[PDB]
RNA sequence: GCUUGAGUCUCGUAGAGGGGGGUAGAAUUCCAGGUGUAGCGGUGAAAUGCGUAGAGAUCUGGAGGAAUACCGGUGGCGAAGGCGGCCCCCUGGACGAAGACUGACGCUCAGGUGCGAAAGCGUGGGGAGCAAACAGGAUUAGAUACCCUGGUAGUCCACGCCGUAAACGAUGUCGACUUGGAGGUUGUGCCCUUGAGGCGUGGCUUCCGGAGCUAACGCGUUAAGUCGACCGCCUGGGGAGUACGGCCGCAAGGUUAAAACUCAAAUGAAUUGACGGGGGCCCGCACAAGCGGUGGAGCAUGUGGUUUAAUUCGAUGCAACGCG
């Protein structure tokens, strides 16, 4: 805000395996704070994902993940009034929280008999390159591309 | 102005050294004041403007900006 | 395809464009490149970043001749020069020495006049 | 008669003081040529404009016109307007040193004469750049404006006219006297130049302040202090520096200069607020970062309108409208 800089909030783990990453996924899912209702539909998406692909869910999820992974962003400032777009380079915190913003925004879409079958279509579509969030990460890259004459 | 960069010189060094070269002429300031006309009015107010800044807080520096604040 | 080792590169920077262009000793020029001949139009004509692009670009408008080494003259002021010689060598060059050959009236003929906005 | 005011001469000095004539260098434009090629220019963004008939860039050369970077200065000179490369010719003034010489020759000045920025006018040249008018593109509700691309008179020269400016330190000229400090510029004397010094004395100038003055702001030895001499000018605001007449001018117009009528104020300086598309420093779910809504649908409820015999009354920008 205007002038504080306060510690940041420390969440619980994930339970089936015990990581940061997967319990803000579940968080980021949710809606109306329904827990376990999320939980069940990340389960049911990382379980039934990782027969897809052959490796164990974790790192699965992760090279899902980090082929959605904006490198800049662009932003919004002034100078002469003028006020145009400038490029950004992310905090990777703020970058991997805007990944799973934009999986889960997919996810929303493409729809099909479930949210958690709709997750493990996504998430191989991901990861193979070819969903609508690497199509997301790569205007964001176009946008900042198209704006690098300011830095 | 006139740079030749010798033997055994790096490229920034010499780079850097051009830069004071021009702002040691003032090149960029003397094609600053020739884009416009600026009329002898605004000419003679401006130099006895700045020279009345200039005067005003150096007489200040001198002895008003010389006793305690705290 | 005719060879020459060393030339002379001359980096006119206005406040709307730069243009670099490339020449021998004599003048005679070899290939040019501006900051609005790819893309980089309007106000991202104005910046360092377009000048830095140009001198790329006329860095291959020369890969026929292979130039060895080139002095570089610089005119008119704006966001051109520094960036522009920063990145003739980053392209590949030995930048032999650098003039600022920017033309200076010794008060000979009036400027337009005073713009209010 | 006298030398104290006013002048003359001898010696130097500093100076964009003036008039006439040359000449140099940088740059802009144009023309001719060489290389080379798809953009240039412009803007807040654009477009008009220029460009494949070869531009912009770049180099060699030419031709013109105008102004003189740096020095450059709260520096200098001039009565003011004003005056800025360098050299020469003609020429005005101011200042300093020590003397001499005339001996009140002085100060101010209505009518009069002269000079007097810029714009303008006449005649004859010249014309690069800039540029009223003008055109086109924008912006905009409109835009006969600001911004852009062009562009004519004009700006330049010679000779005449005009005779006005916020021609302003908004402060007439001359003389006398009255605490200080920091500077600048230009002479000059003395002491050991004993060392880039010191102590003096003259002219001009810049700032800050004391008494005093002033409505206050401020001015303050260069007075707006204390006085004297002469001149010009003012008498509420508007009408009005206008009409008519006169004089001047080629004209534009200048100068001189009312009245009827109308208002009870117009004004100056400062004060406390408020305001600013003024400045600086901050704060708030104010924005940003996010999450979820409302506006669309159906119903609930309140209001406005309309209706009615009555649709009781009140609240009705935020701060009325699931309110009493």
């Amino acid at each position: 805000p205007r002038r504080r800089v306060i510690g940041q909030r420390k969440i619980l783990p994930d339970p089936k395996f015990g990581s940061e990453l997967l319990a803000k996924f579940v968080n980021i899912l949710m809606v109306d704070g329904k827990k376990s209702t999320a939980e069940s539909i990340v389960y049911s998406a990382l379980e039934t994902l990782a027969q897809r692909s052959g490796k164990s869910e974790l790192e699965a999820f992760e090279v899902a993940l980090e082929n959605v992974r904006p490198t800049v962003e662009v932003k919004s400032r002034r100078v002469g009034g003028s006020t145009y777009q400038v490029p950004v380079e992310v905090r990777p915190v703020r970058r991997n929280a805007l990944a799973m913003r934009w999986i889960v925004e997919a996810a929303r879409k493409r729809g099909d008999k479930s949210m958690a079958l709709r997750l493990a279509n996504e998430l191989s579509d991901a990861a193979e390159n070819k969903g609508t969030a690497v199509k997301k990460r790569e205007d964001v890259h176009r946008m900042a591309e198209a704006n690098k004459a300011f830095a | 102005p006139v740079i030749k960069v010798r033997e055994n010189e790096p490229f920034d060094v010499a780079l850097r050294r051009f830069k004071r070269s021009c702002e040691k002429a003032g090149v960029l300031a003397e094609v600053r004041r020739r884009e416009f006309y600026e009329k002898p009015t605004t000419e003679r107010k401006r130099a006895k403007a700045s020279a009345v800044k200039r005067h005003a807080k150096k007489l200040a520096r001198e002895n008003a900006r010389r006793t305690r604040l705290y | 395809r005719k060879q020459v080792s060393d030339g002379v590169a001359h980096i006119h920077a206005s406040f709307n464009n730069t243009i670099v262009t490339i020449t021998d000793r004599q003048g005679n020029a070899l290939g040019w490149a501006t900051a609005g001949g790819s893309g980089f139009r309007g106000s991202r004509k104005s910046t360092p970043f377009a000048a830095q692009v140009a001198a790329e670009r006329c860095a291959d408008a020369v890969k026929e001749y292979g130039i060895k080494n080139l002095e570089v003259m610089v005119k008119g002021p704006g966001p051109g020069r520094e960036s522009t010689i920063r990145a003739l060598n980053a392209a590949g060059f030995r930048i032999t020495n650098i003039t600022d050959v920017t033309p200076i009236p010794h008060n000979g003929c009036r400027p337009p006049k005073k713009r209010r906005v």
